RNA sequence: GGCUCUGUGGGUGCUUGGCCGCUGGCCAGACCUACUUCAAAGCCACCGGGGGUACCUACCGGUUGGGGAAGCCCUAGCGGC
RNA sequence: CGCAAGGCUGAAAAAUUGACGGAAGGGCACCACCAGGGGUGGAGCCUGCGCGCGCGCUACACUGACAGAGCCAGCGAGUACUCCCUUGGCCGAGAGGCCCGGGUAAACUCUGUCGUGCUGAGGAAUCCCUAGUAAGCGCAAGUCAUCAGCUUGCGUUGAUUACGUCCCUGCCCUUUGUACACACCGCCCGUCGCUACUACCGAUAGAGGAAGUAGGUCUCCGUAGGUGAACCUGCGGAG
């Protein structure tokens, strides 16, 4: 099994590098197809390449399929997108506190298909090993400061990305009394994402919305009574968890049911939780000059 | 990896299973076997709305009941059950004043 | 290629052909038909053979030594011992080619690593 | 999957390798899987808790069989050994090391002595008796073994074929058939055929599992099912 | 006395003779070269992919000059259609 | 540069598909039952959140103290790491450097010496937990966010009790679909909307109000015609 995970990760990295070179060529091939249909004259370096024309005659059709959106990009999520229900386990750090364990339970209840695991004495490579051995889609690690959580680590499996984020303004479910709160409904939640516009924003949108099981698309625009909101300002994604009734065709009553975060991501690594030496995709550039001026996501 | 599954339909007849059997001097089945007609009674005849009469309806039980003999309460309840399945899937001054 | 470019059966059989060749390990990408133009190659089949793929997996040192070892019969692919040095190892059986049960080559590797368990 | 529903119930998981043998218990309560992670699993599916008790073995699992009175199970590994486990308290109660009892070999295209050929020294398939007292075991070899499950002895060994047109039916080939160009049953003699459809070799290079070309000259002896 | 190397014979599949121009002969061989009525039925027959086609070849349709099997007819001929 | 760029104005629907339920039957859950375990809450310290609240940390004795003997880990190596500040004196024209004072485990195992002695294990509640899990123990690191009032790893020792059931509390879903054989089941229920039609009521042909329903082949012969020997067609007869 382990040889298959290593081999498939190496094949994925090689295919991504080949896609970089092929994109450098296919930016030139899309000018030849647009000039053929519209008749505007093109560059001589493009029109006088015999290899480009000879291979263009075979590779028209994938460019047309990408224009129509009929195919999907080579990704770690596009293999099993809406086919499998993504199972995900939430774990603490090594010796958790009682409020960290209740918070772990609360963000377990945020996902309708998640499970929680007691860490105890569990070495982190064997944690990764057991996740790949039970075909989990995601793990989420939690770190507390002193009864208040300060970091999440959302890792996608078998070889997918980590998003490590630091938590702020955490208002737990376990602070309000049982007369006012209650047992959270476990229905498949709607999701809304607000303010993600860069390709890095669509990356974090993908690795956050593939944590939830896929919604049945027959009548999802009106059915379902539970929503989860990820909205970012100043690249600190703030998340709420509401439950709603549609009290009229023009009005809706919301009710806050879950914990509130404003998590800020500081590391997105193309590689799982065990790989400390995985190649990062983005990291929070503090101690640079304009790293506080520039806004990502 | 085998192939993507593409739909293929097979036309079976109403002959007995000893017509699907291979060629040999006598059958392997007994005398009771050999009358099984290779399509079930549900494929010989199934009562449904597309093969019902004009005045009558067929219920979920497969029983013809007519709309004339059906009462108002049962008509209302059958309408409610079908609707439940569907849900699961310048003038004059006198005219102004007076 | 000679089919028109917006054709449904052209697109479906392009994806089928590229997925079949990438699953057999001949092509290294599954997103270009020019790979089947000038990258599918009898050398690509011949390097998907067994002694070259275990040379790459470093089961042997050279393809000559690998052909000698799989003629003497130390190498199984999966669960069955392989005596034919032309057995084309696909991309998901390159994860299952390994030594046989009572192999002297396996005892040599364990004796080098000082893990020679005689049980 | 479910038979009366038709759609997929579950994907059970916990194996670190491809799963080679499956067996549902004849009373109906326990699935047992056996896989090349050197492991077996007592899956309990039908209870309200769905649980998996592992049985750690010494090599890759090749076959799994139940006793008819379901308290016992025999799993045959790649070392060539049969291990008789209990299913209630998951402990091995019995075992046979059966390499020598099934090792009969030396095919053509085999440069080892028949005693040193590994690959024909395991039991690919095993079945209990309908009594439940004797296993029957057969692999990729000439011999079928019939073991006793209580006294752990080989009651009787059989030879499947005397046919020398098959390849692995005698463990000591004679040196009369070895020319200076390899064995005599190895030279390609298709060219001395009167008919073209017999002369044409439409065979694929390196195809162990079937090709429609299928030269198939001197096929091996193997018992693929008992 | 021991290791190694090499050679011959038997065995490594159920035991019916050596040879020939073989119903008979021979193992020391013998005789040497005859006899003849009417050439033949057709088909298939594996070169890696895309492309060129001036020349050669294959297939198909024709053109000049000769050739006449066979079919048809009758004024009968060295005939005629 | 042109259009956008002129205020019956003055803040707080759709529906033959819709709105809300009920009853029955399933599935699941340490936010449920059942059996146990462990926190917090009592005293002190303090980060944090808004004097209060918890989260950690410490003290609180049989599981004792003292002295010996023996025996066990894993992660950890950037010419890099250091706990203060000072009384004196050395060599110091001066700035400093010296010297001397003051403030690779824990655990475990075995053998002896003494014996409960301000020398006291946390209420109501509330929360969490089902196997290398709870709990004890130390060692190491400090990785662009968080974290020294701590964080995260890493090894060591390692149990009790459930592992059943939807009875309580709930959550999800069936009563439409999504496949066909065996086999089984057999029209779930209510309050309204919308649409179509029908008639009613009363003010000025008309917008409203209120309601209901949904059977002669073959051969021959005699004929008559055709293109004549023959031969063809049609008919009438016999075999």
């Amino acid at each position: 099994m382990l040889r298959k995970q290593a081999r498939q990760r190496r094949d994925y990295l090689y295919r991504r590098a080949l896609l970089l070179r092929d994109a450098e060529i296919a930016e030139k091939r899309a000018k030849l197809r647009a000039a053929l249909a519209s008749g505007k004259p093109l560059d001589p370096k493009i029109a006088n390449d015999k290899e480009l024309r000879k291979d263009f005659d075979y590779d028209v059709s994938r460019d047309i399929a990408k224009e129509q959106g009929e195919i999907d990009i080579d990704d770690e999520y596009s293999e099993l997108s809406g086919i499998v229900d993504p199972r995900v386990l939430v774990t603490t750090s090594r010796d958790p506190s009682s409020r960290l364990m209740a918070f772990s339970k609360e963000i377990r209840l945020m996902f309708p298909t998640a499970i929680r695991l007691n860490r105890g004495n569990l070495i982190l490579p064997d944690l990764v090993m057991s996740a790949q051995r039970e075909r989990l889609s995601d793990i989420i690690l939690l770190h507390e400061h002193r009864g208040t959580p300060t970091a999440i680590t959302i890792s996608h499996f078998p070889h997918g990305p980590t998003l490590m984020a630091s938590l702020h303004n955490v208002v737990l479910r376990a602070d309000i009394p049982k007369s006012i709160k209650g047992t959270v409904s476990e229905s498949y939640p709607h999701l809304i994402f607000e303010g993600f516009r860069t390709p890095l924003g669509q990356r974090v949108v993908k690795i956050l919305k593939h944590l939830f099981p896929p919604r049945d698309p027959t009548n999802n625009a009106k059915s379902g009574n539970r929503v989860i909101t990820f909205v970012n300002q100043d690249d600190c994604i703030e998340v709420r968890h509401h439950v709603y009734v549609r009290t009229n065709y023009n009005s809706v009553e919301l009710s806050e049911v879950g914990p509130r975060f404003t998590m800020r991501p500081f590391s997105i690594t193309m590689g799982t939780l065990e790989n400390k030496d995985a190649d990062v995709e983005w990291h929070l550039s503090q101690y640079t000059r304009t790293g506080r001026k520039k806004n990502y996501f | 990896k085998p192939k993507p599954p593409a739909p293929t339909l097979t036309v079976v007849s109403d002959v007995a299973t000893v017509a699907m059997e291979d060629a040999q001097p006598a059958t392997a089945q007994g005398v009771a076997g050999g009358e099984t007609s290779m399509i079930a009674p549900q494929e010989v005849y199934a009562p449904s709305k597309d093969t019902a009469e004009k005045g009558e309806v067929v219920t979920k039980a497969g029983i013809p009941i007519a709309k004339q003999e059906m009462s108002r309460e049962e008509k209302l309840r059958r309408r409610r059950r079908e609707k439940e399945r569907i849900r699961k899937a310048v003038q004059s001054s006198g005219a102004y004043k007076l | 290629s000679l089919l028109p470019p917006d054709n449904e059966v052209r697109r479906k059989h392009e994806t089928l052909l590229l997925d079949k060749l990438y699953d057999m390990g001949i092509l290294s990408t599954k997103a270009k038909l020019s790979a089947v133009e000038h990258n599918v190659t009898v050398s690509a089949f011949a390097r998907r053979r067994l002694p070259v793929v275990m040379t790459r997996l470093r089961m042997a040192e050279t393809v000559q030594a690998a052909t000698k070892l799989i003629e003497q019969g130390h190498v199984r692919v999966g669960v069955e011992e392989v005596r034919d040095p032309a057995f084309l190892v696909t991309r998901n059986m390159e994860d299952f080619v390994t030594w046989t049960v009572g192999s002297k080559i396996k005892q040599n590797i364990m004796k080098y690593r000082d893990k020679l368990d005689d049980f | 999957w479910s038979v009366q529903t038709g759609q997929l119930l579950d994907r059970l998981s916990g194996h670190e390798g491809p799963v080679s043998s499956l067996a549902f218990a004849p009373d109906g309560s326990v699935l047992v899987s056996g896989s090349w992670d050197r492991t077996a699993r007592i899956w309990s599916i039908f209870s309200r808790t769905q649980t998996s008790e592992p049985l750690q073995l010494q090599s890759d699992v090749l076959d799994v069989a139940f006793r008819p009175d379901s308290k016992q199970i025999a799993i045959s590994t790649l070392d060539g050994q049969l291990t008789f486990w209990s299913v209630s308290e998951a402990q091995q109660v019995s075992g046979v090391d059966g390499r020598r009892d099934v090792s009969g070999g030396r095919r053509i295209t085999d440069r080892r002595t028949a005693a040193n050929v590994a690959g024909t020294k395991n039991f690919n398939t095993i079945r209990y008796s309908m009594d439940g007292t004797c296993l029957l075991a057969g692999g990729n070899s000439k011999y079928i073994c019939l073991y006793s499950t209580t006294t752990m002895v080989l009651l009787k060994k059989f030879t499947v074929s005397v046919n020398l047109s098959l390849s692995g039916t005698q463990e000591f080939l004679n040196s009369k058939l070895m020319t200076e160009a390899g064995p005599v049953g190895l030279l390609d003699d298709q060219g001395e055929a009167s008919d073209l459809e017999d002369r044409i070799d439409r065979s694929l290079p390196g195809s162990k599992r079937g090709d429609p070309g299928a030269r198939k000259k001197f096929p091996e002896v193997r018992v693929s099912g008992v």
